[PDB]
Parts: C-alpha cells; sequence; structure tokens
RNA sequence: CCAGGA
C-alpha cells in the first residue's frame, strides 16, 4: 500500500534477479558466473 | 669569566667534534670564497682544502670551550694535538 | 563516419553531441562508451 | 639473491613471465546547484579564470574527454570540467602524476539526478623489474 | 682434420647432436654463449593498431606478434634499421607484415600467424615468412574472436640480437655436457649411501671409458670432449645455428684485433 | 611532538632496498631519477665554476 | 588465458602445439603425460607450460560484445 | 624504527639505473634490513658544514 | 576512520 523507504538486496539472495540465472544468463548480464 | 692560558686544564687534544666542526667551517669559509691560508697542491674541494689547512695548522681558529658553570678555555687549532 | 560514442549492451553507434539525450536509440539503457581514437597507436613487441 | 631477494631469468621476462596488466578508473560528474548552475565537460582555454592545470589539455576531444586509445604520460588532463562564478573555474582530473599508460575505457553515463556522470579506465602493462615482491 | 673436431650424431629440422673434440671449455661455452644471444634474427618490433574488438589488449597481442618466429635464412642482407639511412623504417632494413581477422562463424574464428600476410618488398631474399612447422599448417595461434571481433595491424619487424631482446633468440634450449664419469673432479657427488647408486649415469658415459678403480687421480688430465645438443626454433636452420654461432664469435674477436690496430 | 619535536623535511627520499655484493660497504646506490630530483647547492668559486657551467 | 607463444625458461615454440594437445586428448582419449611428450615437449620447462595452461580467453569469449 | 645511532647513518652516493637504493650486505645488521620489501630513507646535507658532520 | 606494507 504504503511505500516505507528502498532496501539494498545482497547478490545471489532469493530477492536478486542473479540467483535464478544460468551460466549462460549471467554471460548475456555481464556478470562472471 | 674566561680561564687564563696559564691556568686551562681541558684536553691538548683536539676533540672528534671540534675537528669536525673546524673542517665544516673552513670549507664552508673555503667555499664562500674566503682566503686560502695553504698552497692548493691543485685541491678543488673546500673540505680538501680545510683538512691541508688543519694538516699545517695554517688554520686561523679558536675553540671557545665553555664550562657547565659558563666560564671558558679558549684553545688555538696550531697548540691542539690532532691524533684523530 | 564518425561514431561519437557506442552503446554498452546492443552495440549500435551513436555520435550524439552536448544535450541531445544521455540514452540509446530503441534500447533505453543510459549506459554508452567512447570508441577508439582514429589517431593509431602503435606499440613496441617486446 | 641474499637476505630474502631473488634472481630472475631476464630471458623468461622477455618471453612474458609474471607480466601483469594494470588497470585504473578515474571518475567524475556535474554537479547542479539549485538554481540550475551546473559544471561543464569541455576542453577549456585561458577565457578568465586562468587557474587551470598544467599538463596538456590538447589530448582532450570537445566533451572533455580522451579517446580511448590515446596515450597518457604524466599530468595530461584525461577529465576536462569547468564551473563558474557570480569564467573558464577549472574543474579537470588529471592522470595521477605517478603513472602513464593509454585510455582503455571512456564511460559517459547518467546519475540517478539526471546528470553527466563518467569513468575513465586507464591501462598499462607491469614488467618484473627490479624492487618487485614475490 | 686440423685443431678443434666435430662428430655429429643425429640430425633433423629442429636438433643438431653432435661431440666437439680438441676444444677449451672456454671454447665450448663462449659459442654456447653466442647461440643463445648474438646470433641476429628478424622479428616484429613495432606494431600499430587499427582496430581491436578482442578479449585481449593491444600490447598483450603486440607482445605475441614478437615471439612469433620469422624466416631469418637471409637475415644477413638486411640492415639495422639503427645502421640504415632512412627515417624509421624501409626495404633496406624492415619487413611489413599485414593482419586483418573478423569472426564471420558463429563459432569461435582462430588467428593464426599464417594469417600474417607481407606487404613490403622482399627483395627476393629468405626472410619475413612466418615459420609454420605445425602439422595442419596453421603456425602460431595469435588470437580468438568471436562474433563482431575485428583484429586490424600492422608489423615491421626488424634485425634484432637475443641480448636487446628474447624474441631474437633463434635457439630453444642448448644441451652440453663433458666428462660423463666425474674423472676430472669437477663436482663432489651429494649422496646417502652411494654416489654411484644415487646418481643417474649419462647417456654420453657409452661415448667415454670408465676409470676404473684401481688407478690414481689424473690431475694432469683436461676438458675436451663435449656432448651438446642444439634446438632450433625455426629463423634459422640447425646447422646455421652453429655455423652462425662459430662465425659470430670469430666476427666478435676479429673487433678486438681491428680495435687494437686502429689505436 | 609532531610539528616541532620531528618535521616533514625536504631534500628526502624513499624507495625499496635491495643488497649488492659489488658495492663498496660505506656506498648506497641511488637511483638516476632519485639523483636527478635531489640537488646540493654549490656556491660558485673559481674552484667549481667551469664544472659547474656545464652541469648548469 | 591464450597459449603462450614459445615456453618461458627455453623459448620453444609452444603457440602451434594447444590444439593438437586437446585434440590427442579428446579424440584420441590418450594420458596427459603421452600427449605432450608425443608433441615432443620432452623438457618439464615446455611440458609444465601446456600442462598447466589455464585457458581463460574462452569464457572471456562469452560475453557478447 | 631507528632505535640506534647505527639506524641513521652517511655513505657514499653511487648513481646506479633501477628503482631501489642499493647496500652492502655488511651494512645489513646495523640497520636491521633485508630485502623482503623493505624501504630505507636517504637526506641529503645542504652546507659543506652538514656534509662535513656527516663524513666526519 | 578503514585497509595494508617492514
Ligand atoms: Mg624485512
Ligand atoms: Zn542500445
Ligand atoms: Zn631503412
Ligand atoms: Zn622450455
Amino acid at each position: 500500500k504504503v511505500f516505507i523507504g528502498r532496501l539494498p538486496i545482497m547478490l545471489r539472495s532469493k530477492n536478486c534477479y542473479l540467483s535464478e540465472a544460468t551460466e549462460s544468463d549471467l554471460y548475456k548480464l555481464k556478470e562472471c558466473p | 669569566k674566561a680561564i687564563p692560558k696559564d691556568q686551562r686544564a681541558t684536553t691538548p687534544y683536539m676533540t672528534k667534534y671540534e675537528r669536525a666542526r673546524i673542517l665544516g667551517t673552513r670549507a664552508l669559509q673555503i667555499s664562500m670564497n674566503a682566503p686560502v691560508f695553504v698552497d692548493l697542491e691543485g685541491e678543488t674541494d673546500p673540505l680538501r682544502i680545510a683538512m691541508k689547512e688543519l694538516a699545517e695548522k695554517k688554520i686561523p681558529l679558536v675553540i671557545r670551550r665553555y664550562l657547565p658553570d659558563g666560564s671558558f678555555e679558549d684553545w688555538s687549532v696550531e697548540e691542539l694535538i690532532v691524533d684523530l | 563516419a564518425t561514431l561519437k560514442y557506442i552503446c554498452a549492451e546492443c552495440s549500435s553507434k551513436l555520435s550524439l553531441s552536448r544535450t541531445d539525450a544521455v540514452r540509446c536509440k530503441d534500447c533505453g539503457h543510459r549506459i554508452l562508451l567512447k570508441a577508439r581514437t582514429k589517431r593509431l597507436v602503435q606499440f613496441e613487441a617486446r | 639473491n641474499q637476505e630474502d631477494s631473488m634472481i630472475m631469468n631476464q630471458s623468461s621476462i622477455d618471453r612474458g613471465l609474471f607480466r601483469s596488466l594494470f588497470f585504473r578508473s578515474y571518475m567524475d560528474q556535474e554537479k547542479k546547484y539549485g538554481m540550475s548552475i551546473t559544471e561543464t565537460f569541455e576542453k577549456p582555454q585561458r577565457t578568465n579564470t586562468l587557474r587551470m592545470k598544467h599538463g596538456t589539455y590538447d589530448k582532450l576531444d570537445d566533451d572533455g574527454l580522451i579517446a580511448p586509445g590515446v596515450r597518457v604520460s604524466g599530468e595530461d588532463v584525461i577529465i576536462g570540467k569547468t564551473t563558474p562564478i557570480s569564467s573558464k573555474r577549472d574543474a579537470s582530473t588529471p592522470l595521477r602524476s605517478t603513472e602513464n599508460g593509454i585510455v582503455d575505457q571512456v564511460l559517459v553515463t547518467t546519475n540517478q539526478d539526471g546528470l553527466k556522470f563518467v569513468k575513465v579506465r586507464v591501462r598499462t602493462t607491469k614488467i618484473p623489474q627490479i624492487g618487485d615482491k614475490f | 682434420e686440423e685443431g678443434p673436431q666435430v662428430k655429429i650424431r643425429e640430425a633433423s629440422k629442429d636438433n643438431v647432436d653432435f661431440i666437439l673434440s680438441n676444444v677449451d671449455l672456454a671454447m665450448a661455452n663462449s659459442l654456447r654463449r653466442v647461440m643463445i644471444a648474438e646470433i641476429p634474427t628478424l622479428a616484429i618490433d613495432s606494431v600499430e593498431v587499427e582496430t581491436n574488438t578482442t578479449v585481449l589488449a593491444d600490447e598483450f597481442i603486440a607482445h605475441r606478434l614478437g615471439l612469433i618466429p620469422l624466416q631469418s635464412m637471409d637475415i644477413e642482407q638486411l640492415e639495422y634499421s639503427r645502421d640504415c639511412f632512412c627515417e624509421d623504417h624501409c626495404d633496406k632494413c624492415s619487413v611489413v607484415l599485414t593482419l586483418q581477422a573478423f569472426g564471420e562463424s558463429e563459432s569461435t574464428t582462430n588467428v593464426y600467424s599464417k594469417d600474417l600476410v607481407i606487404v613490403s618488398n622482399l627483395m627476393g631474399r629468405n626472410i619475413g615468412h612466418p615459420i609454420i612447422q605445425d602439422k595442419e599448417g596453421n603456425g602460431v595461434l595469435i588470437c580468438k574472436l568471436r562474433k563482431g571481433q575485428e583484429l586490424k595491424l600492422t608489423c615491421v619487424a626488424k634485425k634484432g640480437i637475443a641480448k636487446e631482446h628474447a624474441k631474437w633468440g633463434p635457439a630453444a634450449a642448448i644441451e652440453f655436457e663433458y666428462d660423463p664419469w666425474n674423472k676430472l673432479k669437477h663436482t663432489d657427488y651429494w649422496y646417502e649411501q652411494d654416489s654411484a647408486k644415487e646418481w643417474p649415469q649419462s647417456k654420453n658415459c657409452e661415448y667415454e671409458d670408465p676409470p676404473n678403480e684401481g688407478d690414481p687421480f689424473d690431475y694432469k688430465a683436461q676438458a675436451d670432449t663435449f656432448y651438446m645438443n642444439v634446438e632450433s626454433v625455426g629463423s634459422i636452420p640447425v646447422d646455421q645455428v652453429v655455423v652462425r654461432g662459430i662465425d659470430t664469435l670469430q666476427k666478435k674477436v676479429a673487433s678486438i684485433l681491428l680495435a687494437l690496430t686502429q689505436m | 611532538r609532531g610539528n616541532l619535536m620531528g618535521k616533514r623535511v625536504d631534500f628526502s627520499a624513499r624507495t625499496v632496498i635491495s643488497g649488492d655484493p659489488n658495492l663498496e660497504l660505506d656506498q648506497v646506490g641511488v637511483p638516476k631519477s632519485i639523483a636527478k630530483t635531489l640537488t646540493y647547492p654549490e656556491v660558485v668559486t673559481p674552484y667549481n665554476i667551469d664544472r659547474l657551467t656545464q652541469l648548469v | 588465458m591464450i597459449v603462450p607463444v614459445r615456453c618461458f625458461s627455453c623459448g620453444k615454440v609452444v603457440g602451434d602445439k594447444w590444439e593438437s594437445y586437446l585434440n590427442l586428448l579428446q579424440e584420441d582419449e590418450l594420458d596427459e603425460g603421452t600427449a605432450l611428450s608425443r608433441l615432443g615437449l620432452k623438457r618439464y620447462c615446455c611440458r609444465r607450460m601446456i600442462l598447466t595452461h589455464v585457458d581463460l580467453i574462452e569464457k572471456f569469449l562469452r560475453y557478447n560484445p | 624504527p631507528s632505535l640506534h645511532k647505527m639506524s641513521m647513518m652517511a655513505h657514499r652516493v653511487k648513481v646506479i639505473p633501477y628503482s631501489t637504493f642499493r647496500l652492502n650486505l655488511s651494512v645489513t645488521s646495523p640497520y636491521n634490513a633485508d630485502f623482503d620489501g623493505d624501504e630505507m630513507n636517504l637526506h641529503v646535507p645542504q652546507s659543506e658544514e652538514t656534509r662535513a658532520e656527516l663524513s666526519q
């Protein structure tokens, strides 16, 4: 409902995009596997 | 007060510090185009000139040796023994 | 000829000037690169 | 090779033994001041301020940025920037005095504020020399 | 025949095994040194890079290009640019090589020493040809490109010696041994129980007589007879590593005689 | 303690040390760059005048 | 990353031998020690060059631009 | 550190190539130096007097 | 402060 600020996410955590990313996905994302 | 020459009791020998300071001072003066009291036998370095002047005791300087009370004994470089 | 800046992802050349809008044409991404000097660089092979 | 020193095969060093790459990213941004009084990314000349770096500005392009390829060498200005006062003060970023190398990647992007943001990567190769630790 | 003598044991494009008898160790060594260091070769020395979209650095690639062996047969009819009269380089003093490569293939596109092309006039002399010893005929793998990965550059190869850079080293390892039975007592064998059992017998032991324990130490004995193996990289043929080595050392000595002459 | 008993000073130089079997006990190997930075103020005198003019 | 041209210790060209080595392993199933030796890499200085190489370039190629 | 008068000694310059300060090995002990990555300080006298102090 | 070097 109401926005109560912004929380910094940890890389590879549930909330991070990279958690569910394949090797091939990461290379596309310019991220090192 | 200044101790008379006949009552002087400090070493008749020149201290390492005295000699280092005389050589330093002469070399400095020699380097500031002061008159040289010796034949420079081709010499050009003011310290090597200073060494030469002290070697022949042709340095016109006097060491005022202060005593802890404030008094002093004056000693000529000509008169100080250079066993160093 | 002339490619002032390049795109980071899609790699499409851009050639823009001062106050043109720091963004790419098609993709969003405000990243953008610079493209090598035309003043060819020489190196000793040692 | 006495007291923790070592001898290296200078022949091997030539063949690539222990050679390393070194990169460094210089960064800058255009600061906005309330009443739209921004900074400028440009190649400045004398033009009233005269308070500008003593290094070659000549390696810069119109956007106040060196093109990636150019050999930077001492205090050559890597980023050109200016700020006026109620005019070109100099806000230029030179190569770290000690360093030298080749411009690797120049990145021209936007800040969260929508402001001009720059990162300049400079590359060099460091070949094993004398006081080099192993 | 005359003074020091040779007796070749094995030959190939890449190796010379031989025996050097009636020589001073000092001479055997001085020759060994020269072969490694003072024989001239042609090698890439300047690399002008027009385009590089590769995963590798301009200078990383540049470095490799120097280590690529080039035909240095007729190296002797090429001038050192330093001694040459132009402004930088020319034909009389250099070989210009070109390299244009691009990832047309969806698969990884390879860049080889074969992909180098001579652009300078050779004056019809055996020089600057990338040495290909490779079975498949590719030579040295310089780079790997993917898709839009382009590599466009220009190489200036120059005459030089291994003292300036190890790239101008025409020889790989030079094997060198003498007295396979330690008859000369030139080494004190480190051991635990028996130095004879503990230390492996040399190949060359077969080419010399074992000492036979019931004999006194030959002090008068001196070091002659050297078992060597000269390995070539490509630039110059194995034989010419030996010959040119002998010749360089000879020229090096002549300079001294001449220096004395001018004095 | 920090500005008076100790002081940061000019005509100072610092680098990695390494040993040498070919230096004499009392000498110190000084890198060319370090020598080219550090300076000695020498007074122009009949003795050095020509030499000094050359270094100038 | 990317096979060294020439062994550091002796400078025997090792630049050509890479694919050939990798082939003598997949296609010929051969053990590392025989493949190296087949390729004429006899001195351990030369052996270590190929045997201990990590061709990182192949990962580097996996990124788009 | 400099917990010794021998931790600061007067040496003869020897301008050499390469970026390191080279020292004679036997002078290692007074300084308490090694070549595992140690750095050393160099101070230059500016007067004929000061030089004499060092040398003498 | 934080991180490191002898
Ligand atoms: Mg230490
Ligand atoms: Zn885009
Ligand atoms: Zn020429
Ligand atoms: Zn080897």
